């Protein structure tokens, strides 16, 4: 499998989006970059002007005014035009991901300190996910030979460490999921940065996302909420694969 | 002498917060050059647990060294404690304390023609409850506390069931801190609103009050209603973690999600009662250096006024994945967006200031036109991040970290050195070199956006906030974000000389007013430093 939703070196975008809710999330933050960027220009290029054009070499009498009606209710209605606008585009695109859809897979995951737990429901499987190299691989949270060792056996490399976990979260591409979402301990926060959904693991709460994976692959999320020593250590993996894959992982876990 | 300590003058009050708030804020920020020694490059090099095995000095020393991966065991604890120290010191023990404690308590008074103040033993008590408070924060740091060490790590604003669970007592010291800290406040909050109110100079009506003890007034409004509030949050974790209630804990029916409400909606107005100062300096500085009156008036005050009343209907905003329903987020949304029309907006005054004057590039204008610059890059983040959908992708990530070092941290630091700078030939009689304030500017403004910049870069790709250690992918741009951190802290030491120079061999002041006409408020017409009755 291809290994897309990740951080790349150098890189200074959003990770590759691969849910129809990630592409909008990137259109919308580029539309108010655009916005913001030009916002941002004026604002800079008016200071600059200014202390050129009105240095006290250059004008060495200073005006006197402190009001002109026009330009101020010009400065005051413009911003308030372009906050509507924005949210004219941005509240369609919230209610899209909040509203939750009927599922075709349902997850329910479970923040412990410091792995998560998945149940898939409707198949009775449930195991845990540890990242390659936690005490639970034998590891002590550090790059060494035999983390490197233990990437590789898993299919990954020692670039994807801090990333890649022994267990994945396995779905089919281009179905519905539906991810329930608590905290055993602590609060956690389940995210994956390709799917645009984060939501935080709550201790007596169960909270839902949903995602639709566009193409296969391998993508990675980090937990999403300070809970405490191993916060930088329990990270996501979710392997989205064709149905029969899915299907053959199902079987695989099936006790007979 | 401690013939200091025990004054009860509002001058004197005000030098000794702005000292000590710089002492604090000297700590606080050889804690995030240590946070980017580590963040500097990927694996964990410097916070290993080898070095508990030694002594607390030994251990410390150590620890300034890197070790090869294969030597270094990572401590995940100390990261934390370290962080958790550095945000709770800047927003309780640093900034406040310097802007409201210490050029509110020194101005205010002045601005509005009053020889005194309402309280002065009250004011002088909220000093020590501030000294008390730092004394606590720091003692927690080497407090029994979380996994069998020392200090929380727990995160400035404290989540339950982690801050409930976190062992020792050092959460408790931590606790009474900010209960001590929130009582300073509070003290200074009820002497500041009625000296404005009962002490103003015959003549002095309230639309012949400058900015900046307008700006102090509002805050101290904003103050009454918030930490009143964050007093009964951190009073339930307390008793959630010694006296068996279970506000908190879902075991006794409890919601963590309620904490964070309460929290919040003391956490909202605390950024504004940390930047409202700032503006008012920068208000009286553009218009001493532009030659030129403060364009509006009355829309600057009541824009201040605006901003102070709707930062108390905002606070879910920091919420928007803890689990709040679409309408719930859905509003939250637009009355953010709201409030960034009256704060926005003053950028443009500001900038109508200049607009037509008789421009003058000394230190002062140096730091509020970067306040300007820096204040619009951060709160143009802040509109991104509002919209609930977008902030999905960036909430816990140091897009947010990039956005909040922009329009709070660097703007309340860049008001901060605007006031030094404009009012230190009047607090002590000595005047700063011209030369060295201008380089202290340049060093400081190239090394925080060198700093904080490439952190937008790091949460666009997904770098989550308070780790130890992050995917090799993330270097380049920590590798950035360590330089400008460490290029800053120089600028800060050099500073910190500059003040030392300044204050022991800088040119005497001889004038009133050593500025010019403009500066038309009424510690212009004092002597430098003001006698030691006013008025
Ligand atoms: C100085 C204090 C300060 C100020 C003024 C602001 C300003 C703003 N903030 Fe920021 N914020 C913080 C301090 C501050 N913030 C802190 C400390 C945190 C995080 C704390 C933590 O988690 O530890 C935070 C986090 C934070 C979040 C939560 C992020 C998350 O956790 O995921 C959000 C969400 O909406 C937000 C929004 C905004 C908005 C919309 C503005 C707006 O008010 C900005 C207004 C815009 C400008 C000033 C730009 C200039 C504008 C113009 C020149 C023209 C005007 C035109 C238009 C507005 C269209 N902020
Ligand atoms: C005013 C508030 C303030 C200020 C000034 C700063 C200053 C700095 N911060 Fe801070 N920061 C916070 C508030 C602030 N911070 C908070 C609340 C958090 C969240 C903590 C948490 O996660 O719980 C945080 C977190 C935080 C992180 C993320 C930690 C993590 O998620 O793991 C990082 C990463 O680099 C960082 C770095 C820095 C650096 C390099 C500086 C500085 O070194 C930048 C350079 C600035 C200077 C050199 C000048 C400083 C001047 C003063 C402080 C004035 C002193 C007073 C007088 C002179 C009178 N900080
Ligand atoms: C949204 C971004 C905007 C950023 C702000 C920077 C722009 C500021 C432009 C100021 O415009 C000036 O306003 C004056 C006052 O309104 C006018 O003076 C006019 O009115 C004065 C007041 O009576 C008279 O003294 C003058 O002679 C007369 O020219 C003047 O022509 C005009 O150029
Ligand atoms: O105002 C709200 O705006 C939403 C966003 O414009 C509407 O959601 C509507 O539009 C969304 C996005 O197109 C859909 O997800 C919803 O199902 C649909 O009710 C919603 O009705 C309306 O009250
Ligand atoms: C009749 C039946 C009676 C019941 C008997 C059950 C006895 C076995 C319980 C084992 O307990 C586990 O111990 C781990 C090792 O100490 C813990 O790992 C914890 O500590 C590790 C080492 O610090 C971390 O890496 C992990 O993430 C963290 O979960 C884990 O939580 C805890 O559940
Ligand atoms: C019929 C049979 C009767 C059974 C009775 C036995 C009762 C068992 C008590 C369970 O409490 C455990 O205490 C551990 C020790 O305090 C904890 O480990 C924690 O603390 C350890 C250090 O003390 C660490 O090594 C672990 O990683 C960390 O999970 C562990 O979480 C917790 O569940
Ligand atoms: C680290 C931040 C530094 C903040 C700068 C503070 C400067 C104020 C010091 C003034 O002290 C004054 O000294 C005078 C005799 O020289 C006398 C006067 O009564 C006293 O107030
Ligand atoms: C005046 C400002 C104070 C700045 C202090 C900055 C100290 C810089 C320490 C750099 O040490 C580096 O650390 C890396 C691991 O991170 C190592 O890989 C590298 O070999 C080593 O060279
Ligand atoms: C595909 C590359 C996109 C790079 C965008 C840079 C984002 C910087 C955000 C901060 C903007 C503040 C004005
Ligand atoms: C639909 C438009 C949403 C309103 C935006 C708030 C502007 C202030
Ligand atoms: C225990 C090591 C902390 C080092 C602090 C640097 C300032
Ligand atoms: C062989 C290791 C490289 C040496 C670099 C160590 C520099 C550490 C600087 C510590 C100074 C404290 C701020
Ligand atoms: C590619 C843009 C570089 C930005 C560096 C921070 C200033
Ligand atoms: C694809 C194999 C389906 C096996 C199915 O019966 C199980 O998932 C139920 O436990
Ligand atoms: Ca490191
Ligand atoms: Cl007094
Ligand atoms: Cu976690
Ligand atoms: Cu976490
Ligand atoms: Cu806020
Ligand atoms: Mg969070
Ligand atoms: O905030």
């Amino acid at each position: 499998l291809e290994i897309i939703g990740r951080p790349q070196p150098g890189g200074t975008g959003f990770q590759p989006s691969a849910s129809p809710v990630a592409t909008q999330i990137h259109w919308l933050d580029g539309f108010i970059l655009v916005i913001i960027a030009a916002i941002t220009i004026f604002v800079t290029l008016l200071i600059l002007y200014a202390v050129w054009r009105f240095h006290e070499k250059r004008n060495k009498v200073p005006a006197r005014f402190t009001h002109n009606s026009p330009l101020e209710i010009a400065w005051t209605i413009v911003p308030i035009v372009i906050l509507v606008a924005i949210g004219a585009f941005s509240l369609p695109v919230l209610f899209n991901q909040q509203e939750i859809p009927e599922a075709d897979v349902t997850v329910k995951v479970t923040g412990y300190q410091w792995y998560w737990g998945y149940e898939y429901p409707d198949e009775e499987i449930s195991f845990e996910s540890y990242m390659i190299g936690s005490p639970a691989t034998g590891g002590d949270n550090r790059m060494s030979p035999e983390v490197e060792q233990q990437l590789i056996e898993a299919g990954y490399s020692r670039d994807e460490f801090l990333l890649a976990t022994d267990t994945a979260m396995v779905v089919p591409v281009n179905k519905t999921v539906v991810v329930q979402v608590t905290g055993a301990d602590v609060i956690h926060s389940w995210t994956v940065p390709a799917f645009g959904v984060k939501q935080d693991a709550v201790p007596g709460r169960l909270a839902q996302l949903w995602f639709r994976a566009e193409r296969e692959g391998i993508f990675f999320g980090q937990c999403s909420e300070l809970c405490g020593i191993s916060h930088a250590y329990m990270p996501i993996t979710v392997k989205v694969v064709s149905e029969e894959a899915y299907a053959a992982w199902l079987e695989q876990h099936h006790h007979h | 002498f401690t013939r200091w300590f025990m004054s009860t003058n509002h001058k004197d009050i005000g030098v000794l917060y702005l000292f000590t708030g710089g002492l604090v804020g000297l700590i606080s920020v050889a804690f995030t050059v240590y946070m980017r020694m580590e963040l500097m490059a990927p694996g964990v090099q410097f916070m290993c647990a080898e070095h508990l095995e030694s002594g607390l000095v030994k251990g410390f020393f150590q620890s300034l060294w890197p070790s090869a991966v294969e030597n270094c065991t990572p401590n995940g604890h100390l990261w934390n404690v370290m962080i958790t120290g550095h945000g709770i010191l800047m927003m309780f023990f640093v900034v406040i304390p310097a802007l409201f404690g210490g050029f509110g308590n020194y101005f205010m008074p002045l601005h509005i023609g009053a020889p005194a103040m309402a309280f002065p033993r009250m004011n002088n008590l909220s000093y020590w409850l501030y000294v008390a408070g730092t004394s606590l924060a720091v003692a927690s740091l080497f407090a029994p506390g979380g996994n069998g060490q020392l200090g929380s790590g727990i995160g400035w604003v404290l989540y339950p069931p982690l801050s409930t669970s976190e062992s020792g007592y050092s959460t408790d010291l931590a606790i009474f801190a900010v209960h001590l800290s929130g009582a300073s406040s509070i003290l200074g909050a009820i002497n500041m609103i009625t000296t404005f109110l009962n002490m103003r100079a015959p003549g002095m009506t309230m639309h012949k009050v400058p900015l900046f003890a307008w700006s102090i007034f509002v805050t101290a409004w904003l103050i009454l209603l918030a930490l009143p509030v964050l007093a009964g949050a951190i009073t339930m974790l307390l008793t959630d973690r010694n006296f068996g209630t279970t506000f908190f804990q879902p075991s006794g029916g409890g919601d963590p999600v309620l904490y964070q409400h309460i929290l919040w909606f003391f956490g909202h107005p605390e950024v504004y009662i940390i930047v409202l100062p700032a503006f008012g300096i920068v208000s009286h500085v553009i218009a001493t250096f532009a030659k030129k009156p403060i364009f509006g008036y009355l829309p600057m005050v009541y824009a201040m006024v605006a901003i102070g009343v709707l930062g108390f209907v905002v606070w879910a905003h920091h919420m928007y994945t803890a689990g709040l329903s679409l309408t719930q987020q859905s509003y939250f949304m637009m009355a953010t967006m709201v409030i960034a029309v009256p704060t926005g907006i003053k950028i443009f005054s500001w900038i109508a200031t200049m607009w037509g004057g008789s421009i003058e590039l000394k230190t002062p204008m140096l730091w509020a036109l970067g306040f300007l610059f820096l204040f619009t890059v951060g709160g143009v983040t802040g509109i991104v991040l509002s919209q609930a959908s977008v902030d999905r992708y960036y909430h816990d990530t140091y897009y947010v970290v990039a956005h909040f070092h922009y329009v709070m941290s660097l703007g309340a630091v860049f008001g901060i050195f605007a006031g030094i700078y404009f009012w230190i030939g009047k607090m002590s009689g000595r005047q700063y070199p011209e030369w060295a304030g201008k380089l202290h500017f340049w060093m400081m403004f190239v090394g925080a956006n060198l700093t904080f910049f490439p952190q937008h870069f790091l949460g666009r790709q997904g770098m989550p906030r308070r780790y130890i250690d992050y995917p090799e992918a993330f270097a380049t741009w920590n590798f950035v974000s360590s330089l400008g951190a460490f290029l800053s802290f120089a600028s800060f030491l050099f500073f910190l000389g500059v003040i030392f120079y300044t204050l022991t061999r800088g040119a005497r002041v001889t004038a009133n007013n050593y500025w010019n006409e403009h500066a038309d408020t009424l510690e212009w017409t004092l002597t430098s430093p003001p006698p030691e009755h006013t008025f």
